[PDB]
């Protein structure tokens, strides 16, 4: 059904890291396993075909490998330019083209890691009184430039009503974005509590904000 | 020297029709498949259909089945995407690629596609007020939701310009509707709510929107 | 009387790696020191025994394996490898006792415009198990849709041919591979080195 890929990786120049894609037997297990680079602006480049070949002019510091459900993509030799989104891809003997996972953003480290500060508002008097509700996640000054960013009311997941930017780069060279969760005003008073959960690097900052 | 080059993006309303072109050189075009994949923005890789090298054989992601079909013609190497009843969640970048041993070898730069109804509007500003919730030492934030406007761009200023320092304003998020949204943050000191007064103060050209929106502590 | 090395490597044809040679080696006298006295091999390893140890023991029949791949896949004749030759072409057991031998062919097997005679698997459904062979040229089905006998968008010929040019980088160029496996068998030992 799914691939699925962390969704960032660092490390440093001239150091290596390693990226995977885990899926299932009837995907990763038993089709060809490709990988592209996608850096930003630019169209997607196959790096790895057939699960550890390289095309012509693709340098041997890209390597592929495979475990039974798992597939992993190699970087040595980290450059700057390396920075980019990477795409596994393979094929699931139930459908009739190819799968992407969701991809993995690399930066090699340029600074230190710096958590964000994240700031939730609720839904302001007047947007409840023009009948409607949002809930706005501020999130700043954190390194490298990717977050992921999880809503909850009440403990429970939130999918629906969720906007997320992009990362964009401070002027300080560290990165912003911003969530916003859409509700009704009956959502928004028919549960005790709404969180913004912001996870960079493994670490996850939470807010909370409830009706009053 | 292989090149791949798209055309035919655009901007059209739900319900509307475009065809996309990608006119192929530096390679034995009616020898390989071709295919069509995607990039809503913001968001990974989507595969749309793929054509066989004679054209003989099509194949489709069920999200486009019905509605999108590839076609090429070999004796101009151009390979095309007629997209009918355009929905906004077909909204992306759209590559063409050649297809080479399991694998997507070479995509073309792609042409954006943009499905919207959105006409110019000016944004509703609300007050994002201060609170225990958002004071952290003795900062507090305060800021204003800039909500629903189109098109870019608007601009924000607090106190008429007269407040810089500890300004954010973050870039704006594009909806599904079509519409910007943003909201911009000040930091002050906490001690300062309630004898300094703030102000938000959002130009929006396109629609000649100007909005002043007192940010408060609140009352009960 | 003396165990036929000479011809599996002096052999002027060698296999493509997808369709590995094998030749079995018995009744005869086995100088193993012959072989890696010679510099000539840019890999020399063995596994579970050593190159001079050889000549003391004795085995119930030898096999030589052999073919060619690129140098930068030498490393996977190796137990415990994987990668496109290990999983799909040539597939050494975990316990393997034997000796990988190889050395660089490029002066032999590459060709201005290439030489597209030796042959690799690139795609397989499942890994071979050790010292298993696969030599079938049934088009491959990636995805859900029937291939009827017809390379095309999700269907491919499962051969690509390495096109070996004196000009590739060394990681490219083209290597000559024998693997010697030692078999013990519950019946008369047939092999031997000089020492015994
Ligand atoms: C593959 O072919 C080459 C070339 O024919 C073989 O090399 C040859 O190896 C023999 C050893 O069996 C060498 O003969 C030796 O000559 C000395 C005299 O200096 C003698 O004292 C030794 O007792 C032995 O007879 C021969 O010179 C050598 N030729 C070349 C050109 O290197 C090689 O052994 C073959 N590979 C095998 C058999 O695995």
């Amino acid at each position: 059904s799914v691939l699925t890929q962390p969704p960032s990786a660092s490390g440093t120049p001239g150091q290596s890291v390693s990226i995977s894609c885990s899926g299932t037997y009837s995907n990763i297990g038993s089709n060809p396993v490709n990988w592209y680079q996608q850096v930003p602006g630019t169209a997607p480049k196959l790096l790895i075909y057939a699960n550890d070949q390289r095309p012509s002019g693709v340098p041997d510091r890209f390597s592929g490998s495979k475990s039974a459900t798992s597939a992993f993509l190699a970087i040595g030799g980290l450059q700057s330019e390396d920075d980019a989104d990477y795409y596994c891809s393979t094929w699931d003997d139930s459908l009739p083209g190819p799968l992407f996972g969701g991809g993995t953003k690399l930066t090699v480290l340029g600074q230190p890691k710096a958590n964000p500060t994240v700031t939730l508002f609720p839904p302001s008097s007047e947007e409840l009184q023009a009948n409607k509700a949002t809930l706005v996640c501020l999130i700043s000054d954190f390194y490298p430039g990717a977050v992921t960013v999880a809503w909850k009311a009440d403990g429970s997941p939130v999918k629906a009503g969720v906007e997320t930017t992009k990362p964009s780069k401070q002027s300080n060279n560290k990165y912003a974005a911003s969530s916003y969760l859409s509700l009704t005003p009956e959502q928004w008073k028919s549960h005790r509590s709404y969180s913004c959960q912001v996870t960079h690097e493994g670490s996850t900052v939470e807010k909370t904000v409830a009706p009053t | 020297e292989v090149q791949l080059l798209e055309s035919g993006g655009g901007l059209v309303q739900p319900g509307g029709s475009l065809r996309l072109s990608c006119a192929a050189s530096g390679f034995t075009f009616s020898r390989f498949a071709m295919t069509w994949v995607r990039q809503a923005p913001g968001k990974g890789l989507e595969w749309v259909s793929a054509i066989s090298g004679s054209g003989g054989s099509t194949y489709y992601a069920d999200s486009v089945k019905g509605r999108f079909t590839i076609s090429r013609d070999n004796s101009k190497n151009t390979l095309y995407l007629q997209m009918n009843s355009l929905r906004a969640e077909d909204t992306a970048v759209y590559y063409c690629a050649k297809v080479g041993w399991g694998a997507f070898d070479i995509w073309g730069q792609g042409t954006m596609v943009t499905v919207s109804s959105a006409s110019t509007k000016g944004p509703s500003v609300f007050p994002l007020a201060p609170s225990s919730k958002s004071t952290s030492g003795g900062t507090a934030a305060l800021g204003c939701l800039v909500k629903d406007y189109f098109p870019e761009p608007v601009t924000v200023s607090w106190n008429s310009g007269a407040l810089t320092s500890g300004v954010h304003t973050f870039p704006a998020v594009l909806q599904s509707s079509g519409l910007y949204s943003l909201s911009s943050v000040v930091t002050v000191p906490s001690s300062s709510l309630g004898t300094q007064t703030y102000i938000c103060n959002v130009n929006h050209k396109p629609s000649n929107t100007k909005v002043d929106k007192k940010v408060e502590p609140k009352s009960c | 009387n003396l165990c036929p090395f000479g011809e599996v490597f002096n052999a002027t044809r060698f296999a493509s790696v997808y369709a590995w040679n094998r030749k079995r080696i018995s009744n005869c006298v086995a100088d193993y020191s012959v072989l890696y006295n010679s510099a000539s091999f840019s890999t020399f390893k063995c596994y579970g025994v050593s190159p001079t140890k050889l000549n003391d023991l004795c085995f119930t029949n030898v096999y030589a394996d052999s073919f060619v791949i690129r140098g930068d896949e030498v490393r996977q004749i190796a137990p415990g490898q994987t990668g496109k030759i290990a999983d799909y072409n040539y597939k050494l057991p975990d316990d393997f006792t034997g000796c990988v031998i190889a050395w660089n062919s490029n002066n032999l097997d590459s060709k201005v415009g290439g030489n597209y005679n030796y042959l690799y698997r690139l795609f397989r459904k499942s890994n071979l198990k050790p010292f298993e062979r696969d030599i079938s040229t049934e088009i491959y089905q990636a995805g859900s849709t029937p291939c009827n006998g017809v390379e095309g968008f999700n269907c491919y010929f499962p051969l690509q041919s390495y096109g070996f040019q004196p000009t590739n980088g060394v990681g490219y160029q083209p290597y000559r591979v024998v693997v010697l496996s030692f078999e013990l068998l519950h019946a008369p030992a047939t092999v031997c080195g000089p020492g015994s």
